[PDB]
C-alpha cells in the first residue's frame, strides 16, 4: 500500500517523472554576442552526449570524415 | 556583467588572485570476515572479476598502496583490493578516485583501527584557477558568478595609473538598497592611502563624511569618481567612474564540482531508471 | 524573463532529443522565436532588460551625437549591413561631421513604421498635447516641424 | 611634426611627453609596450624533493613571478617568433631559514633573478627543497608572468583658474603643493596636469563656468616603469620596432593577395 | 614487500612488510600510525 | 493545402524526416552534410510535399 | 598573420586577419579612416572567446581606388609613423 | 601563507618590501610615510602590503613527510 502511494510511491515519481538519459547540467553565465535561439554548450558535454544519425546519400562525406576523427577529436 | 554577473581581470588571477586548492580523503578498510576470510591490499592481477583496464592501476607500489605526488585523473584506482568471493575467484573491491574528479595525491596514512585490521587514508588534492561560472560574494549580499575573463590590455585604467581587479555593474546597486558597499569602497581606499586600517564597527565606527573628507585630502575627489580611459579605443569616457577597494569572498559553489553529464549510464534495479546522483 | 534566471549560481538543464520526430518537433513548435509573445495576456515576453533600455536612453537621448568613428564602429558591430553612412546632421567645431542618435537608431527599423505614444518619462503633458495636436491635424505632418517640437 | 620631450627620469621609471600623433597610435604602444615585449620567465619546475610546507603548484607559481634580467643584443626580441633557448635554474636548500631569490645558480650568466631578497619560502629544521626550473622567452599577452613592467598615458591638458574666484590663492597652494607646474597669468591661473588634479568640494560650484579645462590635441603625458628586466628605453624601442614589423608583414600578406 | 614508512609522531624511518604484519606499530614511540613517504623520482609540474 | 497548423506541420516535417533516414530519396537536390531533418525543411520549403492530412 | 576573404566585390572587400586583435585592427582602422576616399571602415570582434584573435573588417571605397591599394596605403603611413617615432625617441632618450 | 611577490594589480615587485615596512612601521614610523620612502606609490600595491597577514609561521608546525 505504501509503495504505491505518496511522492516518491510508484504512482507519482517513478511513472508522471523519472531520471533520463541524454541530459545535462551545469551553471549559466551570460553571453550577449549570440543570437536569442543559441545555447552556448561547454565542449566537454557535445563530447559525451550524441545524437544518432543515419547515414544517407547527402551526408556520408561528414558522417565519414568525423568517425575518423575518433572519440577524442571534438567533431567525432 | 548583467543581470548579478561579474567580470574579473585576467592577468591578476594569473598572479594569484582568489586561487585556490581543494582536498578530499578517500578511506579503505582491510575488512576481516567471519571465518578467516580477509580482504588484502595488492595489485589485482588480470584474473580476478571485476579486473578494470590496466592503465587503472599504474601508479600503485608493489603493497598496493598509490605514491605519493602522483598524478589522478578519475576513474583511477588508489588502493588496490581484493575481496574473498563469498557473497576460487576473487572480487575486486578497489577504492579509485570519484569519475568526474582530478588531482594529485597529497598524503598516505597506514593505520591500525580498531578492531585490529588495517585503514588506509589517502586525500587528493586539486588546484582550482578561477574560471566561467565561480561564484564570488561581497559581505554585503551582492553575489555573482565570473561572467567573463578579460585580458589586462582591454581593461579601462584610471588617470592616476589604477587598472580595476573586477568589475561590477552599476544596476545591482538600487533595488538591492546596500549603501554599506558604497561605503566600504570609500574606506578601502582611504585606509590604503593613509596606511592605516579603518575601524567599521556596528555602531561606533567611523562616520562616513570623515571617510570623505580625508579622501578629499589625499588628493582624490570627495566623490570617490575618477576619470579612465577606454581599454580598445584609447579615449576617456564620458563620465566620471566610481572606483574604490572592497573586500571579497570566493564561495565553495564552484563550477568543477556541479557539471554533470549523462549518456547512457547504469540503471537501478526495481525500476531500472538511471539512477541518481552525480557520483555514480 | 522567461525562464526568470539570474546569473547569481542558477543551475540549468538540457536535454537532447534523439529521434527524428522529437527532433522535428522541437524545431518546430519550441523554437525561441517563436514564443516572444506570452500566451498569459498576449504582450511581448522576450525584451531587453537593464542595460538594453539603459543604453537606448543612452543612445537617443537629447543632445547626445556621435563622431564618424564611434558611428561606424557601432554600426559594425550589431552587426547591419551597411555601406555608407547617412549624411552629416550637425558639423562641430574644428568641421568635424556629428550624427545624432536618432538617426543611428533608425538605421535598425523597418522601412515602413508608423506610431506614436507616450513612454513613461513624460513629465510636461502640454509638449505632447501639441505633439498630438500637429500629427492628429493631418497625419503626415511635415518632418521638420516635427523636429521643431520634437520632445522626450 | 613628432617629438618627445622628457619630464622625468628615475632609476626604474620614465615620464616622457608625447607629441604629434593619434589617439590610435598612443593606445598601440601602449598596449604593445604590455603585451608584446618579450622577457624571460620560469616555466616549468621539476622537483627532487619538496618538503616545505607549501605545495609543489605554490612554489612553482612563486618561481615565477619572479622577475628575471633579459639580454638585448644576444637575441632579437623584435621578432614576430621568438628564439626557443632555455636557461636552467638550480636551488638546493636545507634546515630552518628563509630561502631567498639570491641562491638560485643560472647556467647563463646573463639570466638570473634581479631582486636577491625576494622570499620562497620558509624551511624548518629538517625540511630539504631542491628542483631545477626553466626559463623562455615569452609575450605578455600568452601569460602575466612575461609583463616587463607598467605602462599608463594620460591626456595633456591645461586647467584655467579664473581669479575672479574669491579664494584662488587656496587652489594655487594646493597645486604648487600637488607639485604641478604653475604658470600665472592675469585673471587666470593655468596649472599643467602633469599629474591628475582634482578640485575640492568648495570650489566644485565654480567647474565650468569659472574653472573650465582644456585639452591640447594629440600630446600625451607616457608613464613607463619596469621591473628590471630591460631599461625602459629599451622596452619602448622594442614596442616600436615590433610595430614596424607587424606593418611590414601585413603589407606582404596583402600584396600576396594579387 | 619490503618497504619504507615515515612514522606519524617521531618521523623515523621505519621499515617492515604490511600483508604478512600482524601488529603494527612504530619500534621506537609505540604509534599506531605511519606515512608512507614521497618516492625519490623527479616530478614535473607546469608552473602557470 | 488550405493552411496548415502548427501541429500538422511539425508532423509532416517528422514523418518525412523519418522517411528519409529510413532510406527514402529525397525529391528535391540539397546541399551536402545536411542532417535529414534540415533536408526535410527546406523539402516542405520548396514546396514539394507527398504527405497529405485528413481532416474530420 | 594571415587574410582570410570573406567576400570581395565592386568596391567592397571584407576579411578577416587571423592571428590579431585590437592592438593592429584599431590602429589600422583609424588609419584607414585619414583617407578621404575610403567611404566607410570598422573592424569587429564576433565573440570574446571564441574568435579573440580573428578580427573581421570591412572596406568600402568610392571606386577611385581599390581597396587593397588603400589598406598598402594606410601601413606604409603606420610603418613611416613609426620609425619616425622611434627616431625622435632615441634621440631625446640620450 | 607567505608575502606574495608581485602587486596582483599592476604587477610591481613587493616581495622584498614586507618585512622591512614591518619592522619600520613596528618602531614606531608613521605607516604613510614608510610606505611612501618604499616606493608604493598607487593605493593598489600599498594595500597589499597593508592587508597582508603571515600565515607561513603557524602552520610550518604541522609536517607530513
Ligand atoms: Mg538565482
Ligand atoms: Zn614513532
Ligand atoms: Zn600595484
Amino acid at each position: 500500500a505504501q509503495r504505491l502511494k505518496g511522492k516518491e510511491g510508484r504512482f507519482r515519481g517513478n511513472l508522471s517523472g523519472k531520471r533520463v538519459n541524454f541530459s545535462a547540467r551545469t551553471v549559466i553565465s551570460p553571453d550577449p554576442m549570440i543570437s536569442i535561439n543559441e545555447v552556448g554548450v561547454p565542449v566537454e558535454v557535445a563530447m559525451e552526449l550524441t545524437v544518432p544519425e543515419k547515414v544517407t546519400e547527402f551526408n556520408i562525406e561528414r558522417l565519414r570524415k568525423m568517425v575518423l576523427n575518433g572519440p577524442d577529436k571534438y567533431p567525432g | 556583467n548583467m543581470e548579478d554577473a561579474i567580470i574579473i581581470n585576467k592577468a591578476s588571477i594569473e598572479r594569484g588572485l582568489a586561487r585556490s586548492t581543494f582536498f578530499r580523503t578517500y578511506e579503505a578498510e582491510e575488512k576481516k570476515y567471519l571465518g578467516g576470510q580477509t580482504d588484502k591490499f595488492e595489485i589485482p592481477d588480470p584474473t580476478v572479476r571485476g579486473y578494470r583496464g590496466e592503465k587503472y592501476y599504474r601508479n600503485l607500489d608493489e603493497d598496493g598502496l598509490i605514491f605519493p605526488e602522483s598524478k589522478v585523473e578519475g576513474k583511477d584506482v588508489l588502493v588496490g583490493r581484493t575481496s574473498p568471493p563469498r557473497f576460487q575467484e576473487r572480487r575486486e573491491t578497489s577504492v579509485a578516485v570519484r569519475p568526474s574528479e582530478k588531482g594529485v595525491v597529497d598524503k598516505v596514512i597506514i593505520t591500525e583501527t580498531g578492531d585490529g585490521t588495517k585503514l588506509v587514508k589517502v586525500t587528493v588534492r586539486d588546484l582550482r584557477i578561477p574560471e566561467l561560472g565561480d561564484k564570488f560574494a561581497s559581505r554585503h549580499g551582492q553575489k555573482g558568478v565570473i561572467g567573463l575573463i578579460v585580458p589586462q590590455e582591454d581593461m579601462p585604467w584610471t588617470e592616476s595609473g589604477i587598472v580595476p581587479d573586477l568589475i561590477v555593474n552599476p544596476h545591482g546597486i538600487p533595488s538591492r538598497m546596500t549603501v554599506g558597499q558604497l561605503i566600504e569602497a570609500i574606506g578601502g581606499k582611504v585606509a590604503s592611502l593613509k596606511g592605516r586600517r579603518v575601524d567599521g564597527t556596528a555602531f561606533i565606527g567611523e562616520p562616513e563624511e570623515k571617510l570623505r573628507k580625508e579622501l578629499e585630502e589625499l588628493g582624490f575627489k570627495h566623490t570617490g569618481r575618477e576619470i579612465m580611459y577606454d581599454g580598445i579605443t584609447g579615449k576617456r569616457l564620458e563620465a566620471d567612474i566610481f572606483i574604490g577597494v572592497i573586500y571579497y569572498q570566493r564561495l565553495h559553489h564552484m563550477v568543477a564540482d556541479k557539471i554533470h553529464a549523462r549518456s547512457r549510464g547504469p540503471v537501478q534495479v526495481l525500476t531500472k531508471q538511471p539512477t541518481e546522483g552525480r557520483a555514480r | 524573463p522567461p525562464y526568470n534566471a539570474d546569473f547569481d549560481g542558477d543551475e540549468m538543464n538540457l536535454h537532447v532529443p534523439q529521434t527524428e520526430e522529437a527532433q522535428a518537433e522541437a524545431r518546430i513548435l519550441m523554437e525561441v522565436q517563436n514564443h516572444i509573445i506570452s500566451p498569459r495576456y498576449g504582450g511581448p515576453i522576450i525584451g531587453g532588460i537593464q542595460d538594453h533600455i539603459s543604453g537606448g536612453y543612452l543612445l537617443t537621448r537629447e543632445g547626445a551625437y556621435f563622431t564618424r568613428d564611434e558611428v561606424e564602429q557601432m554600426l559594425m558591430f550589431a552587426g547591419v549591413d551597411i555601406t555608407e553612412l547617412p549624411e552629416p546632421d550637425k558639423y562641430d567645431e574644428n568641421g568635424n561631421p556629428l550624427w545624432s542618435g536618432k538617426t543611428i537608431f533608425s538605421l535598425l527599423l523597418p522601412e515602413d513604421l508608423t506610431v506614436w505614444y507616450r513612454n513613461k518619462l513624460c513629465d510636461e503633458p502640454e509638449r505632447c498635447e501639441a505633439l498630438e495636436k500637429l500629427i492628429e491635424e493631418k497625419l503626415m505632418p511635415d518632418p521638420e516641424e516635427v523636429r521643431k517640437l520634437a520632445y522626450d | 611634426g613628432i617629438e618627445v620631450q622628457i619630464l622625468e627620469k628615475k632609476e626604474d621609471s620614465i615620464k616622457f611627453v608625447l607629441k604629434g600623433v593619434h589617439v590610435s597610435f598612443a593606445n598601440a604602444l601602449r598596449r604593445t609596450i604590455l603585451g608584446e615585449v618579450p622577457t624571460f620567465a620560469v616555466d616549468e619546475v621539476e622537483f627532487y624533493e619538496n618538503d616545505s610546507a607549501l605545495f609543489d603548484e605554490i612554489i612553482a607559481h612563486r618561481l615565477a613571478m619572479i622577475p628575471l634580467t633579459t639580454p638585448v643584443d644576444r637575441f632579437e626580441l623584435d621578432a614576430l617568433e621568438l628564439d626557443d633557448y632555455t636557461v636552467t635554474l638550480s636551488l638546493e636548500a636545507e634546515g630552518p631559514g628563509i630561502v631567498y631569490s639570491g641562491d638560485l645558480k643560472s647556467d647563463d650568466p646573463d639570466v638570473k633573478p634581479v631582486n636577491p631578497n625576494i622570499p620562497i619560502v620558509k624551511l624548518a629544521e629538517g625540511q630539504r627543497l631542491v628542483f631545477n626550473a626553466y626559463a623562455k622567452l615569452g609575450r605578455g599577452k600568452d601569460h602575466a608572468k612575461w609583463q616587463p613592467g607598467f605602462v599608463y598615458y594620460k591626456y595633456y591638458t591645461i586647467v584655467h583658474i579664473s581669479k575672479s574666484i574669491p579664494e584662488w590663492k587656496e587652489l594655487k597652494k594646493l597645486a604648487k603643493k600637488r607639485g604641478l607646474p604653475v604658470e600665472e597669468t592675469e585673471e587666470e591661473v593655468l596649472v599643467t596636469t602633469i599629474k591628475p588634479f582634482y578640485i575640492p568640494k568648495d570650489f566644485e560650484e565654480y567647474e565650468g563656468k569659472e574653472i573650465w579645462e582644456e585639452i591640447v590635441p594629440n600630446t600625451y603625458i607616457f608613464t613607463v616603469e619596469t621591473n628590471g628586466e630591460l631599461p625602459v628605453e629599451e622596452i619602448v624601442s622594442i614596442a616600436l620596432k615590433i610595430l614596424m614589423r607587424k606593418a611590414d608583414r601585413f603589407i606582404s600578406e596583402l600584396q600576396k593577395l594579387t | 614487500v619490503e618497504a619504507v614508512y615515515r612514522c606519524f609522531k617521531c618521523g623515523r624511518e621505519v621499515k617492515l612488510d604490511l600483508s604478512i604484519t600482524r601488529d603494527l606499530r612504530c619500534p621506537y614511540c609505540g604509534s599506531k600510525i605511519l606515512y608512507k613517504p614521497r618516492p625519490k623520482v623527479p616530478r614535473r609540474v607546469k608552473a602557470i | 493545402m488550405f493552411k496548415y497548423t502548427r501541429f500538422e506541420k511539425a508532423r509532416i516535417i517528422g514523418a518525412r524526416a523519418l522517411q528519409i533516414s529510413m532510406g527514402a530519396p529525397v525529391l528535391i537536390d540539397v546541399p551536402p552534410g545536411i542532417t535529414p531533418l534540415e533536408a526535410a525543411i527546406l523539402e516542405f520549403e520548396k514546396g514539394v510535399i507527398p504527405i497529405t492530412v485528413i481532416r474530420p | 598573420m594571415k587574410i582570410e576573404v570573406i567576400k570581395k566585390e565592386e568596391n567592397l572587400l571584407e576579411f578577416y586577419l587571423e592571428g590579431e586583435d585590437h592592438t593592429f585592427a584599431n590602429l589600422l582602422v583609424e588609419t584607414l579612416r585619414e583617407n578621404p576616399h575610403v567611404k566607410f571602415t570598422a573592424y569587429t570582434i564576433e565573440h570574446p572567446i571564441t574568435m579573440a584573435r580573428k578580427p573581421r573588417f570591412r572596406v568600402v571605397t568610392d571606386g577611385e581606388i581599390t581597396p587593397e591599394e588603400a589598406l598598402e596605403e594606410a601601413a606604409k603611413k603606420i610603418f613611416e609613423r613609426a620609425k619616425e617615432v622611434l627616431e625622435a625617441w632615441e634621440k631625446a632618450v640620450k | 601563507m607567505i608575502v606574495p611577490v608581485r602587486c596582483f594589480t599592476c604587477g610591481k615587485v613587493i616581495g622584498d618590501k614586507y618585512y622591512e615596512f614591518k619592522r619600520r612601521v613596528e618602531a614606531g614610523e608613521d605607516p604613510e610615510k614608510v610606505l611612501d620612502d618604499l616606493g608604493l606609490e598607487r593605493y593598489c600595491c600599498r594595500r597589499m602590503l597593508l592587508s597582508h597577514v603571515e600565515l607561513i609561521d603557524d602552520i610550518m608546525h604541522y609536517r607530513v613527510y
